[PDB]
């Protein structure tokens, strides 16, 4: 339980900010 | 008579520390109520402006309280007492005034303790401080007792001698005293086997062997003229001896079943 | 709903109408809500079952 | 009416929420299954 | 001008907000979001933005340029932070943080999830209103005691904060859950006799049916503090008993819940439950950011563990580097060891000014009982049969009776755990040993495993959730 | 400023009928702050709502209901409110007692599903105050002139009150049928209720003098009723249109089998060319 949670804590900032840029990209990408 | 501050307080003074009466200072306490409805329509919001109305409010309920204590009726006192407190808290002790509040306050502390409502006792302790505004004579009795009672020097208590100085406190002191005597009385049974009558009066907070005989009997020791501490005492000492076995195991099957299910 | 904070004033299309409109909706909405929370568990159960199903079947 | 008052706003939400529930039920079943 | 005011403050808050609000409505992503919130968000906003290119700065420029002009008291708190119509308790920067010039620089650009202030002037066209109002409100409350703002601003985040989210969906409560917490740390600080309670209570009951456990948690913490200020034991007593406290709410908030709980219970002489909470409290807190709360908790902690009948470790006082402040607390521990009244009583008074400040003083009066109590239990436990005369000298008690009465109060509770035999006048300990020829150990182990078990199912379950949230989240 | 309830609890306790009566007026605002301490005194406030020596019952029921939801018993809170029959306008306008209103709608749905299933009404277990809430919801639909929202609540609740002839209370008559068929099959797994909704559509077709052409065809095949097809054919004699007739009949044919085919031809000759 500890091991996963530590990996999660470093990843979090990266993963959560990026989401908004990828989200927008996806909707447009889907059409073609 | 009719009373409400700024024009009456006759009854507070006439009730005790002049002559004993409550046949004017609590018999006529039903028409005081009708002005109280007005007064009580204003400490919805607790502000300094409300003060003027608030002191009149308190005044009937101080006389109300006073008749109940002398009369030896605890429930009436409790309804009256409770109002005065919230009416102090409007910037936390906005009204800490009057020496016909003084007695009530001490009384309230011992009252909470007799019930063995420990939470309420602390709530009051903190709310109240006017124990030097109205100065330590009868108010001193619960205070001394808190220090002693927490320390566990039962000897020091100043509750088995707080009967003699009284405003009308003597009643409250007695019910609280009875609670103190019981707490010790059950414990002592477990404590030791058949001990002297004299030894069993000493640290049982009793006054005579006659008071001890009747009091002990209800508790389950000294049913006769001979101590019976011995039944109770013997049960406590061996903690590591008891095997009814299956009964004691307490259903091994259940714990096992809880455990197995996950895997 | 075209809001979910406090606003408007009553008419039975005002605050009273809007506030009652929200409760009529809330019973329907609750089913939507329990499932979005349910999705997190469903994937957990899914990943583990996919590995397990591939090994037993293999 | 047919302009778009507050009751029309009521109809819209109602419709979607109801329609959507049976399909969410199949997904709820998958978790159990 | 200052390019740092604009680019850092608007972007940092933007990423965070969008991702949480959007994620929360979509799916229960909650473990991941909580990890982001406490450590990163609070630290970055607080420390670095103070010294930029302008005076102060938390994030008050995301409450000024993706404000959306909400009905919230986000805007109301903003005006004080800058100058719009009132200067307030803090002056504006003309280095492009201006509220006096609205609609200055923006790096964020359009995206509805992201928030944007000139895109729309009201959010009241959707159920989004409560969560975005909550979000901006959040940014504001942390900053207010920080920049030494007082008077009106603190009171309109105590009653009015409550008004903003009381009608809510699960998602909306989850954003608001945070908002209430960052309000809680300012709230402990200033005491009011003013009753904030009404709104807080009424909102607690409606939200539980609506969904979201996290919102429930934070309001319970806030509320304990409300009682603390009033200094009425009774009202707080009701609140602790009723609650059990669930586990969905961040780690920082749990530490605040335990500290408050521990503190109040101990006065009554419920040292036993309170010690458990306090020990968990210290440990639950964060690292370096936590340090100011941690020291106050460390003062209370020695006292609650001391109250039990334990004599805490001397190294503990020494090690945090608040050793100096800890020095009277260590002395109280020593006074308890010897059993002498005289040192205990003089210390309590001298250091009393320092204790009152911590809040510990009320507990410290109850510790007088312990000074003698710990000494008699230590001696009896070690050597079972000792004469009544011997205990009286050691502690500096009045009499062999004085000791017997300590034993009498204790026995029923079980602390000292001995009995007085006035057959010759000794105290005799109950103790015996050889428990393994009796069924009794199977029970001891049985409860331990049952207790562990419910946690094991929880361990497996929780573990998988955060990596899966991250895999579901879209990444570059 | 006052934070303690203590005075209020004593007024309620005391023997003075006047003091007891006064208490409730003062209580409404505070019984959402002080409420915890007031729970002690829940009994006195209930007696005052109970006792017909007061017309303070309305005010009393509100205070007593308010303590109960806070306490964690939502149901008995509701029950006191429905009994006085205290106006919902006041509760809606406040943000304190949002609790009670929310419980009222969801409580309403449990009672209503079992009661409404077969009979037209929604029966006695749903009292006048619940109905009184529903009525407020009812007005909004009428105004809109649209059957579909009446339709949306009526399926979930299982009412036939507002799912049949709600065009006498004014709503949109045409178009009603399509919406009703597609939602009812998908959502519903109760046959008893399903059949009802389908029986109502046979009555709805008759109001119109050119009912929708797709909708008849579903009723014909599932039910085995010659009745669903028959109203449309009855109208077409009166209307005299070739263009109108043809669409219905082609739609019917696809669904229909040979047993149906025999039965429609006979109906059509009877009604007329």
């Amino acid at each position: 339980m500890v091991v996963v949670y530590l990996a999660s804590l470093i990843r979090s900032v990266v993963a959560l900010h990026n989401l908004i840029n990828n989200k927008i990209a996806n909707r447009d990408a889907e059409k073609k | 008579l009719q009373a409400a501050a700024g024009m009456y307080e006759q009854l507070k003074d006439e009730w005790n520390r002049k002559s004993p009466n409550l046949s004017k200072c609590g018999e006529e306490l039903g028409r005081l109520k009708l002005v109280l409805l007005e007064l009580n329509f204003l400490p919805t919001t607790g502000t300094k402006l409300t003060k003027q109305q608030l002191i009149l409010a308190r005044d009937i309920l101080e006389i109300g309280a006073q008749w109940s204590i002398l009369c030896k009726d605890i429930p009436s006192f409790e309804r009256y007492m409770a109002q005065l407190k919230c009416y102090y808290f409007d910037y936390k002790e906005q009204l800490p005034e009057s020496a016909y509040m003084h007695q009530l306050l001490g009384l309230n502390l011992l009252f909470l303790l007799s019930q063995n409502r420990v939470a309420e006792f602390h709530t009051e302790l903190e709310r109240l401080p006017a124990k030097d505004i109205q100065t330590n004579v009868y108010i001193k009795h619960p205070v001394s007792l808190e220090q002693y009672l927490m320390e566990g020097s039962y000897n020091k208590v100043f509750l088995a001698k707080g009967n003699i100085p009284a405003e009308s406190y003597t009643f409250f002191i007695d019910i609280l005293l009875d609670t103190i005597r019981d707490e010790i009385a059950g414990c002592i049974e477990k404590a030791y086997e058949k001990i002297l009558f004299a030894e069993a009066t000493r640290i049982l907070f009793f006054s005579t062997p006659k008071k001890m005989t009747d009091y002990a009997k209800k508790r389950g020791w000294l049913l006769g003229p001979n101590n019976y501490y011995s039944f109770a005492s013997q049960q406590q000492k061996p903690e590591d001896s008891t095997i009814p076995s299956t009964e004691l195991a307490r259903q091994v099957i259940e714990y096992a079943r809880q455990l197995e299910m996950i895997v | 709903m075209a809001l979910d904070g406090p606003e408007q004033m009553e008419l039975e299309e005002g605050k009273a109408g809007s506030g009652l409109r929200q409760y009529y909706l809330s019973k329907i909405e609750e089913l939507q809500l329990i499932v979005n929370d349910k999705s997190q568990n469903l994937r957990r159960l899914q990943a583990q079952r996919n590995e397990l199903n591939a090994k037993v079947r293999l | 009416s047919f302009l778009g008052p507050e009751p029309e706003d009521l109809e819209d939400l109602y419709s979607r929420y109801k329609k959507l529930q049976q399909e969410l039920e199949f997904l709820e079943v998958q978790e159990e299954y | 001008p200052a390019p740092q005011d604009v680019e850092m403050k608007e972007e940092a808050a933007a990423g965070s907000g969008s991702a949480g609000e959007g994620d929360g409505k979509a799916a229960a992503t909650e473990h991941s979001q909580r990890e982001l919130d406490t450590v990163t968000l609070e630290d970055i906003k607080e420390h670095v933005r103070q010294l930029e290119k302008a005076v102060s700065g938390k994030e008050p420029r995301f409450v000024l340029r993706a404000l959306r002009m909400l009905p919230s008291t986000s805007r109301r708190l903003n005006h004080y932070v800058l100058y719009k119509a009132v200067h307030g308790f803090f002056t504006s920067n003309n280095a492009t943080r201006d509220f006096l010039l609205p609609f200055l620089e923006e790096p964020m650009d359009t995206e509805a999830d992201l928030q944007f202030r000139p895109r729309t002037g009201k959010a009241a066209s959707a159920p989004l209103l409560p969560e975005v109002e909550a979000y901006l409100q959040l940014l504001m409350v942390i900053f207010l005691m920080n920049s030494k703002r007082y008077k009106e601003a603190q009171k309109i985040s105590d009653d009015l904060m409550q008004k903003i989210s009381t009608q809510n969906r699960r998602a909306l409560d989850l954003v608001a859950a945070k908002c209430y917490y960052y309000h809680a740390r300012v709230y402990e600080f200033l005491d009011k006799l003013d009753v904030v309670r009404s709104f807080l209570h009424a909102r607690l009951r409606t939200a539980t049916l609506r969904h979201d456990a996290d919102g429930q948690a934070t309001l319970l913490n806030l509320l304990l503090r409300n009682y603390l200020h009033y200094s009425l034991y009774d009202q707080a007593e009701k609140l602790v008993s009723k609650s059990v406290f669930p586990e969905q709410a961040n780690n920082n908030e749990w530490a605040r819940y335990l500290y408050y709980t521990g503190r109040i219970k101990a006065i009554q002489l419920e040292y036993s439950e309170a010690r458990r909470t306090m020990t968990n409290a210290l440990r639950k807190a964060p690292q370096h950011t936590a340090v100011g709360f941690k020291q106050t908790v460390h003062k209370l902690l020695i006292v609650v563990e001391l109250l039990l009948g334990e004599i805490p470790d001397r190294l503990q006082f020494r090690q945090p580097s608040l050793k100096r402040s800890l020095m009277p607390y260590f002395l109280l521990t020593q006074a308890v060891r010897t059993g002498n009244l005289a040192k205990f009583n003089q210390v309590l008074d001298q250091f009393g000014e320092k204790f009152q400040t911590d809040g510990t003083y009320t507990l410290i009066i109850r510790l007088r009982h312990n000074v003698i109590k710990t000494g008699v239990r230590m001696i009896s436990l070690s050597y079972s049969r000792i004469s009544l005369a011997d205990i009286a000298q050691k502690l500096q008690l009045d009499s062999p009776e004085d000791a017997e009465f300590i034993v009498a109060k204790a026995i029923r509770d079980g602390v000292i755990e001995a009995s007085i035999n006035h057959e010759k006048g000794y105290v005799q300990s109950k103790e015996m040993i050889d428990i393994y020829s009796t069924r009794e150990p199977q029970l001891a182990f049985h409860q331990r495993i049952s207790f562990c078990l419910d946690i094991h199912n929880m361990s497996v379950k929780a573990m998988r959730f955060p990596p899966k949230s991250y895999n579901k989240d879209l990444e570059s | 400023m006052i934070t303690s309830a203590a005075g209020i609890i004593s007024l309620l306790d005391e023997e003075e009928p006047q003091l007891k009566e006064f208490a409730l007026h003062k209580l409404n605002a505070v019984v959402n702050d002080f409420w915890a301490e007031i729970s002690e005194s829940v009994d006195k406030i209930e007696v005052l709502y109970e006792d017909e020596g007061f017309r303070s019952r309305q005010f009393a029921a509100l205070v007593a209901s308010k303590v109960f939801y806070h306490l964690g018993a939502f149901e008995e809170s509701l029950n006191y409110a429905l009994g006085a029959g205290d106006l919902f306008n006041v509760n809606d306008n406040s943000e304190y007692v949002e609790t009670i209103i929310a419980k009222c709608i969801d409580h309403y749905t449990k009672q209503c599903v079992e009661n409404a299933d077969l009979p037209e009404g929604e029966k006695k277990p749903i009292d006048q105050r619940l109905e009184g809430i529903v009525n407020k919801m009812f007005q909004r639909c009428l105004d809109d002139h649209k059957y579909k929202q009446a339709i949306g609540i009526a399926l979930e609740t299982r009412r036939l009150d507002v799912f049949e002839k709600t065009i006498l209370e004014s709503n949109d008559v045409p178009g009603m049928l399509a919406y009703s068929l597609k939602l009812c099959m998908s959502l519903m797994q109760n046959k008893q209720f399903r059949n009802k909704v389908l029986r109502v559509l046979v009555k709805i077709y008759m109001n119109l003098e050119k009912p929708d052409f797709i909708n008849v065809c579903q009723c014909l095949i599932f039910l085995d009723d010659t009745q669903a097809v028959s109203d449309i054919l009855e109208k077409l004699v009166k209307e005299d249109n070739l263009l109108m007739a043809y669409q219905i009949c082609f739609d019917l044919y696809e669904s229909a089998s040979q047993q149906f085919l025999s039965s429609v031809i006979q109906n059509l000759r009877t009604v007329g060319t």
